[PDB]
């Protein structure tokens, strides 16, 4: 079957999409506010007991 | 047929008041539990293959 | 279980329509009924309205019966007294 | 489905099954006033008899329409849950 | 019907019987047996047993995770 | 393809009634009586309900009760 | 670019903000509004950590949970009393010190 | 292998779902059909080892939820009482399974009904094996979208969807009241989790605003957890759907609406007993309701002339047994009962679907009779099942309900009273329609049709053999878990059920209740045996009196139409919001004040105030010259003269009169 | 890879599609597709390098738009307006996609609008000055009504187009009224000044009055919902899309963005009247969306009350209420858009809207009926799904501020629940009705390929919503402490 115009850059784009969003959210460093506090909260616990 | 019209009215008025709350009805007839279960497909049907496209 | 009669020509309306038609919950059927229906089309509303209230009075006045009663007054034993405090501590009291 | 051979005779062993009936002259093509003579409210007591022997419902006006064998068997020939 | 048989649908439409159901089932118990290897690995390693059993038990095969736990 | 509906006038009629709806408003008793029940009062009874809330709120808090509009 | 992924912040109040007119200075007023959030997280995951061991000291004890338990319960009552921002609506018996 | 018994079902659903047309009819039943057999076969080893090994297992995938302490996951509590949900819900759905591989071989749609039911499955797995409140209520509407799409199976049929649109609204009732009490009990010990909730649970005893009320914050909790348990489990305010989604296939009614979902209220109550505990005021309600809601369905499945219907009415009585032996504070009991009844009502609806397959789907008792002869299997089945329903002694329905009796009895109080009254009361009526059910549909002699009498078989193989292993069941299961459940002291439960010492009454009602009371059940279901036995087979007056007296057809139609509940409640209540809907919010308001005073009554008079202005350019160089000659006298008088003009004319009064002018 | 690249991207695309012949329809769609393709995957890139740790504002960038008078350009994003931005980014190619296949006649000047659409929500959203974030806030205006004017179905489009410009014209001039007042009294338009920055009581009470009103005309509220309706009844497919997903999230970025931290003092002032209004709308709109015969009308009132929703959610000021309103917003410009294109899909295959016509879909349109489906399941907030998620912690939120309200927000779940059902049982479920419609057919490739984003966003927000949550803790934590220093 012939292909329509729009499938190449459509799944092109999906696939990137799907690559992108993948590699970089399971690569990003966990820097949230919330680990982070719980880090300090562990270290103040650790430190009052 | 005055008096057999009003005999009629009233034995119809009887007739609703003392009729069974749920009376019995064929499966497969009109209010029946298998009304409408399984229906054969309609006559006159038609599917269209390739509705939209950028080029006819 | 298996295949049944066909349905058969729904009503193409003729007449001009009510202005309230969608209150009526109409298949691809000849034989339509209102999303809301009465069960008991015998009684009227507010006849199946009063059997119900009696109903819901009988179970209440049932209730009035049992408070009258007073059966705890009648209890045959005393309470029941467990060891250590009645299980204070072991309920969560301070120890 | 059910042959109209069977139709027939079902539908004919009902109407003979009557009291005011004589079994000898009923025919497929009899008619309940004429032939046999029968009132209204026996023709509809043979169509409801009909109705509970062959586990069909008929609408009130097609049972007042069956007015004769002929019409009777047609009726649940025509039936496709006979 | 007439016009079932020209309607595309996820689960198979009104009376599917595919030629080579057999082959097809014999395919999809392979694929819940692939998939389940990784759900009961996983099973395995989350699960947790802070008291240790009366009896030997099945799990106590491969999960690990008993009597591990402590509240401080 | 040919796949427009087989419209019917009777009901196309009817939804242009409904959609015009606009025109037959004529501040009639029941139209009044709505409007100053369910366009006023169970609004101002909502608001004062929610103002209730809040004040419940303070005085079990022992705030001074909040001021709203 | 960033050097490396561990969050670095300090555990002080930024220096040059006025109590007495914290509007006076923009950037004094949002590092301390930062501050202030840091801090009201920390206690909350301080209180997450105390409703864990919570939990899982009522899972490892069983049937005797309530007189094992009851100093877990107690600390981790006491340590939800000023986590939320605008939780008004829970009573003062447990939210109010 | 927990999380293998949670998600097998799934998988099976997903995979007879997205390619069934590759699977087939039969080859995505077998798979539907083997994935539950095996979720069913670990559920066994689960059970093993948690309630017979004195083990527990703990899960956690995701956060799913994450906020401040919203303490929302994707976690798996895996106590005694799970697993013994666990078991009642794979076994019975395996049960189903193969039940309907047999029922649905002529229909077209068996790999999606295989579907419906694995996913029904996997979500009620999910409810069960719940960690925490957003799981449980996840688990809660999963299944009520299940058992809507179940419903209407048949979408063709315009009742069916009715019924599944009612029923999906009913629970959806419900689930607003549950997630209110999920929102009181995350407010009141910020958490969610089951076991920081029940841990903390005693420790709250503080007052609660809601609603401009000031209530207890643990009786309001629990009151609307209750309330959100009505609806799963059909009690007196929101049972109308339970008979009305029997619209389903009979397997769709026997796994959903006898075993696994109607239960999951009761099952909820039980599992939040260490928060119900601390509820005296809450356990009176649920007493109330119970009782109300046992005698209501007892009462109502007297006079249907339906099978499933009957049948839809014995499982809102024994759920409302069940539900006020919660109430007594004994959820120990409570679950026995809810196993036994999962046990032997799925037998009834299985027995009574095979009575409906073979009659060509009749399913009205009053043309049923005489089928003793030709359904000995059946007939025998469905024997079994009634009497264990009945509580003949010592089968799994005399272990379960005598002892509920037995414990509404010893629990003096009002409530407790009250409970009593209606159980026994409600034990009569059901003997009364059980054996008339029985009578009707076996013994009484033929009123069926000739059509039908020619050409009826009795259940098939793979419809026997759920038939028998519910019928081994429904023997031995009451004896044997007897001492494992109901047993006086039993450490079997461990801590997934909590009764407080001052609440335990089952010693008591056991060494305390006297022989009378006691043997009270079977009395009264004999002699309601023997009442059906008379009114049924030999009476010639009942008629002739529904005919001529007034107050006798009202009281017929009375019990007959569910208690005129159903009618009332949905024409006022639904009917009024109906109304609502386009009488008041749309054409009293968005098409009435709101638009009159909007854009149009706006488009009106702008319209004509600029038609009044371009009439002003009338086109006349004296009106010109004139209007030049008003504007200079104007601002003369309002600016030289001022001060004069200002201490006689204030501005509110010279621009009113500009705008009177204007009118 | 920066905002004003993100900004210049649809510019580009634009440019280059005025200067291209009419002619060249196949030349025109592919260069429009691509460009809207890359600048969504350009916003992606920005989404793998968005810091969740910081308060600041992340790629701040100045231009000198007015040296004097500190009116200059300020280009930033914080975690609020980012998911927004992505919103947009993600969603102007699915309206390119929607009308593929007809292009011809809508011509080159449909694909222009949508571009230019596209760079005036990144630019409304993508800002820290006040007055340009109004700029761009008005002028979205434009190209929305000149959309729902040209490609309107039926002669009502007219009046529709005049509803919304009047409307948001009102409400945007008393925006503006409301802005040069505070430019005049801080020096500046500056975010963080006029964050930083006092107001006076009657002064808070009077700007929070006039940005009240601008916001709410755009996010329906009770008096002022009726133009929404028949702004999506007689706009296109694609342009009810934007208007239901793009332009009402505006409206609640721009009153979450600019009311809430700059006056705090008025919002607790105003919080009853905005919970009473918020309360009536759902109520009301549900019970009107119950009695519809117009599926365009069905879903744009349904936007009405999740709104609503939303609006009853920002006002719980903790971490729940908000993180739930903005969850909910970004699920319900998925579902409402996914909605919309369903509807659109049964009006291009049968041009009617009635649903006396339709009804049996099953036995002609079964991928159509899953998809419908799941997205009234979406509708509905079926837990698992972003708006179960985005309801229950606005639920959540307002039962820890305010237990009447939260009830009566509560009370939206059986409506919801009522209408959705009702509505796809009436379309989707029952028997055929062959002497209105008997030609029937499926989703085709590119409609079942439009429908995959919206399902695999749907489900990854609703089963793990961690990612989108834990973007937004630091800033919705900033927001609630911004008032108080305690």
């Amino acid at each position: 079957r012939k292909w329509e115009d729009w499938e190449l850059p459509c799944y092109i784009t999906s696939f990137l999409t799907i690559v992108i969003l993948g590699v970089g959210l399971n690569a990003k460093p966990d820097l949230t506010i919330e680990t982070w506090a719980h880090e300090k909260a562990l270290e103040r616990l650790k430190i009052e007991n | 047929p005055d008096t057999i019209d009003r005999l009629i009215a009233d034995a119809e008025a009887s007739y609703n008041k003392w009729r069974h709350p749920d009376p019995y009805i064929v499966p497969w007839a009109p209010g029946g539990s298998k009304f409408t279960r399984n229906p054969a497909p309609p006559q006159g049907i038609e599917i269209v293959y390739d509705y939209g496209r950028e080029d006819n | 279980s298996g295949m049944g009669l066909p349905v058969g020509k729904h009503y193409i309306p003729d007449k001009p329509l009510p202005m309230n038609e969608e209150l009526l919950w109409d298949n691809g059927t000849p034989f339509p009924e209102p999303c809301i229906d009465r069960i008991a089309d015998t009684v009227g509303k507010y006849e199946a309205l009063a059997w119900l209230c009696g109903g819901l009075s009988f179970f209440a006045s049932l209730g009035l019966l049992a408070v009258w009663n007073d059966k705890a007054s009648k209890i045959p034993f005393t309470p029941k007294v467990y060891p250590y405090d009645n299980l204070r501590v072991e309920l969560g009291g301070e120890p | 489905h059910l042959s109209k051979e069977e139709v027939i005779q079902r539908v004919l062993a009902v109407v003979k099954d009557f009291p005011k009936v004589d079994p000898s002259k009923v025919t497929p093509d009899v008619h309940f006033q004429k032939d046999l003579g029968l009132d209204s409210l026996d023709n509809v007591e043979i169509v409801m008899a009909l109705e509970e022997e062959f586990k069909l419902e008929i609408p009130d006006k097609e049972a007042d329409k069956i007015d004769s064998c002929n019409l009777a068997i047609e009726y649940i020939a025509n039936h496709p849950m006979a | 019907g007439d016009f079932r048989t020209k309607v595309w649908s996820m689960t198979g439409g009104p009376y599917c019987r595919p030629k080579h159901w057999k082959r097809n089932t014999a395919i999809a118990m392979f694929g819940v047996v692939l998939v389940c290897i990784p759900i009961a690995m996983k099973s395995a390693e989350l699960e947790q047993r802070p008291h240790h059993p009366v009896r030997p038990i099945p799990s106590q095969l491969w999960c690990k995770n008993f009597g591990t736990k402590d509240y401080e | 393809g040919g796949m427009e509906a087989n419209k019917n006038k009777f009901i196309e009629d009817w939804g242009t009634a409904r959609e015009n709806l606009e025109f037959n408003f004529r501040w009639t008793r029941r139209n009044l009586a709505l409007v100053g029940i369910f366009g006023i009062a169970i609004p101002v009874l909502v608001y004062k309900g929610i103002v209730r809330e809040f004040h419940m709120q303070d005085e079990d808090n022992g705030r001074p009760y909040r001021k709203f509009m | 670019g960033r050097k490396k992924g561990y969050v670095e912040f300090d555990e002080s109040p930024p220096d040059d903000f006025d109590p007495a007119n914290p509007y006076k200075d923009p950037v004094a007023m949002l590092e301390m509004r930062e501050y202030i959030v840091r801090e009201k997280w920390i206690q909350i995951e301080k209180a997450k950590i105390i409703r864990e061991k919570l939990r899982w000291c009522y899972r490892i004890e069983g049937v005797n949970h309530l007189q094992k338990c009851r100093h877990l319960v107690n600390q981790y009552l006491e340590s939800t009393r000023g986590i939320g921002w605008g939780k008004d609506g829970r009573h003062p018996s447990l939210h109010a010190p | 292998m927990y999380l293998l018994i949670v998600f097998l079902p799934l998988i099976g659903s997903s995979f007879a779902g997205f390619f069934g047309r590759f699977l087939g009819s039969e080859g995505s039943a077998i798979m539907t059909t083997t994935c539950v057999s095996f979720s069913s076969i670990l559920s066994l080893i689960a059970f093993y080892e948690v309630a017979l090994g004195a083990s527990a297992c703990y899960l956690r995938i995701a956060p799913w939820i994450s906020s401040e302490m919203f303490d929302a996951s994707w976690g798996f509590l895996f106590d005694s009482l799970t697993v013994v949900m666990l078991i009642v819900v794979t076994f019975i759905s395996s049960l189903v399974h193969l039940y309907s591989i047999s029922y649905m071989s002529e229909d077209p749609h068996s790999p999606r009904f295989m579907c419906y039911l694995s996913i029904l499955t996997f979500f009620m797995l999910m409810l069960v094996t719940g960690d925490n409140f957003l799981q449980l209520f996840l688990g809660w509407e999963g299944v009520g979208l299940a058992s809507y799409l179940l419903i209407h199976f048949w979408f063709t049929r315009l009742q069916a969807d009715k019924a599944a649109t009612k029923a999906m609204l009913v629970n959806r009732v419900g689930d607003f009241g549950l997630a209110l009490g999920i929102l009181g009990c995350f407010t009141l010990f910020q958490t969610v989790d089951f076991s920081t909730i029940f841990a903390c649970a005693s420790a709250p005893r503080n007052s609660w605003i809601r609603c401009n009320m000031r209530l207890n914050a643990i009786t309001l909790i629990c009151i609307l957890l209750f309330i959100g348990a009505v609806g799963k489990s059909a009690q007196i305010g929101s049972h109308t759907w339970l008979p009305d989604a029997m619209e389903g296939p009979t397997p769709v009614s026997a796994l959903i609406h006898a075993a696994t979902m109607v239960t999951a209220g009761v099952f909820m109550i039980a599992r939040c007993s260490p928060l119900f505990e601390y509820s005296p005021t809450a356990l009176i309600v649920i007493t109330f309701a119970g009782a109300m809601t046992s005698f209501l369905a007892a009462t109502t499945g007297i006079l249907q002339n339906d099978l499933k219907r009957v049948i839809a009415y014995s499982t809102c009585s024994q759920l409302g047994y069940m539900i006020f032996a919660c109430g007594i504070s004994n959820y120990s009991v409570s679950v026995f009962h809810l196993m036994n009844h999962a046990f032997f009502k799925a037998l009834l609806f299985l027995s009574a679907g095979s009575v409906i397959h073979a009659m060509s789907d009749e399913q009205d008792m009053r043309k049923m009779g005489g089928l003793a002869s030709s359904f000995p299997f059946t007939y025998a089945m469905m024997l079994m099942g009634s009497l264990s329903l009945i509580g003949f002694p010592f089968l799994t329905g005399f272990y379960s309900k005598d002892v509920i009796l037995e414990l509404a009895y010893t629990k003096y109080t009002i409530s407790g009273n009250f409970a009593f009254w209606l159980g026994s009361v409600s034990v009569l009526f059901t003997s009364y329609y059980s054996f008339r059910s029985l009578f009707l549909t076996f013994l009484v002699p033929t009123n069926s049709f000739g059509r039908d009498i020619l050409r009826c078989h009795d259940a098939p193989i793979p419809m026997a053999i759920p038939l028998i292993l519910l019928a081994l069941g429904s023997l031995f299961v009451g004896y044997l878990a007897k001492d494992m459940m109901i047993g006086l002291g039993t450490n079997f439960w461990a801590n997934s059920l909590f009764v407080l010492p001052k609440n335990e009454i089952l010693a008591e009602s056991e060494f305390a209740a006297p022989t009378i009371t006691k043997l009270i059940p079977i009395l009264f279901s004999t002699s309601g045996a023997s009442v059906a036995y008379n009114v049924n087979l030999v009476a010639d007056q009942f008629q002739r009196a529904f005919q001529t007296s007034t107050f006798c057809n009202r009281l017929y139609s009375f019990f007959n139409k569910r208690w005129f509940f159903d009618q009332v409640l949905n024409d006022f209540l639904v009917r009024s919001f109906l109304r609502f809907g386009y009488e008041v919010s749309f054409e009293a308001l968005d098409k009435g004040a709101i638009e009159i005073l909007g854009p149009y009554g706006i488009s009106y008079t702008f319209r004509r105030l600029a038609e009044r202005i371009s009439q002003l350019q009338s086109g006349f160089v004296y009106h010109y010259a004139f209007a030049m000659l008003l504007g200079l006298t104007l601002f003369v008088t309002f600016f030289c003269m001022w001060d004069s003009l200002s201490s006689w004319v204030d501005n509110r009064s010279s621009f009113i009169l500009i705008v009177s002018s204007f009118f | 890879f920066d905002l004003s690249g993100l900004i210049l991207c649809p510019v580009l695309g634009s440019i280059i599609l005025i200067f291209i012949p009419n002619s060249r329809i196949r030349l025109i769609r592919l260069i429009g597709l691509c460009a809207s393709l890359i600048t969504f995957l350009y916003s992606l890139v920005l989404w793998i390098q968005f810091d969740p740790s910081t308060a600041k504002f992340q790629f701040v960038e100045s231009l000198r738009w007015l040296p004097y008078e500190n009116i200059n350009l300020n280009l930033g994003i914080d975690g609020l307006s980012f998911f927004f931005v992505i919103l947009t980014t993600f969603l102007i190619p699915i309206c390119i996609l929607v009308g593929w296949s007809g292009m011809r006649s809508y011509g080159k000047e449909y694909i222009i609008a949508f571009l230019i659409c596209e760079f005036l929500m990144i630019a409304v959203f993508c800002m820290l000055d006040l007055l340009l974030f109004y700029v761009f806030f008005e002028s979205v205006l434009i190209p929305m009504f000149i959309i729902i004017g040209v490609w309107g179905s039926r002669q009502r489009k007219i009046k529709a187009a005049y509803q919304f410009f009047l409307y948001t014209l009102l409400g945007s001039v008393f925006m503006l009224l409301a802005i040069l007042l505070i430019l005049f009294q801080t020096g500046t338009a500056d975010l963080q000044i006029s964050l930083t920055t006092e107001f006076s009581e009657r002064r808070q009470i009077f700007l929070w009055i006039a940005f009240f009103a601008a916001f709410a005309v755009k996010v329906p509220m009770v008096p002022v919902h009726i133009w929404l309706p028949e702004a999506h009844v007689e706009a296109p497919t694609a342009g009810s899309v934007i208007l239901a997903g793009i332009l009402s999230k505006l409206g609640t970025y721009g009153f979450l963005r600019f009311s809430i931290p700059m006056f705090p003092e008025a919002t607790l002032c105003f919080t009853p009247f905005i919970y009473t209004l918020s309360a009536i709308a759902i109520i009301y709109t549900s019970l009107t969306t119950l009695r519809q015969i117009d599926l365009k009308k069905i879903i744009a009132y349904s936007s009405v009350a999740h709104m609503n929703l939303v609006t009853i959610g920002m006002f719980s000021l903790n971490i729940q209420g908000i993180g739930g309103s903005i969850l909910l917003m970004l699920s319900h410009g998925l579902v409402l858009s996914a909605l919309f294109l369903c509807v659109g899909v049964l009006y291009d295959r049968h041009k009617t809207r009635l649903v006396r016509y339709y009804g049996g879909l099953v036995s002609t349109m079964p991928n159509f009926s899953t998809i419908f489906f799941f997205f009234t399941l979406a509708n509905m907030s079926l837990p698992g799904t972003s708006s179960f998620i985005g309801e229950f912690l606005i639920s959540v939120g307002a039962f820890q501020r305010n237990s009447l309200v939260a009830t009566l927000a509560a009370l939206g779940m059986i409506l919801g629940a009522a209408y959705s059902l009702w509505l796809y049982n009436r379309v989707v479920s029952g028997n055929l009705k062959a002497d209105f419609l008997h030609k029937f057919s499926d989703l085709n490739g590119r409609e079942v390929f439009i429908f995959i984003p919206f399902l695999v966003g749907v489900v990854r927000m609703g089963v793990h919503p961690k990612v989108f949550l834990d973007r937004m803790h630091t800033y919705v934590s900033n927001l609630v402490q911004h008032g108080k220093f305690n």
